[PDB]
């Protein structure tokens, strides 16, 4: 976790890090309903 | 210049009073991200990586579309073609 630094070649680190992301945009909705019409 | 965000909060925030789908048409949003995601990691490492996925999240439902069992396999396994060069 955090970002102190990096221990070497890990893509299973970044790819829960780029999962992080999706589950948390999604996770908290802004203060508008800005959905797509169709 | 005109760069500016507005992130305040309130404090009446109740739950969606709206009814609920099961099943709905077309992959939503958040799966359509992690299967793409997912696609674009594993043609970057190659399969052994993928293979890896499809052990530590076996029993993880998410994950079950790395298995043909799902029809999201399809959806899939074209998008890391696409991604690998």
């Amino acid at each position: 976790g955090e970002l102190n630094a990096i221990s070497g070649p890990n893509e299973f680190a970044e790819f829960y890090n780029r999962l992080k992301q999706i589950k948390e945009f999604h996770r908290k909705h802004p203060n508008e309903i800005c959905v797509p019409m169709s | 210049g005109a760069q500016v965000i507005q992130e305040t909060i309130v404090p009446k925030e109740p739950p969606p009073e709206f009814e609920f789908i099961a099943d709905p048409p077309s992959i939503s949003a958040f799966d359509l991200d992690v299967v793409k995601l997912t696609a674009q990691f594993v043609a970057r490492n190659g399969r052994q990586f993928l293979t890896q996925l499809m052990q530590k999240e076996q029993r993880n439902y998410q994950f079950d579309f790395l298995r043909p069992q799902h029809s999201l396999f399809n959806y899939f396994t074209k998008l890391v073609e696409q991604y690998t060069k």
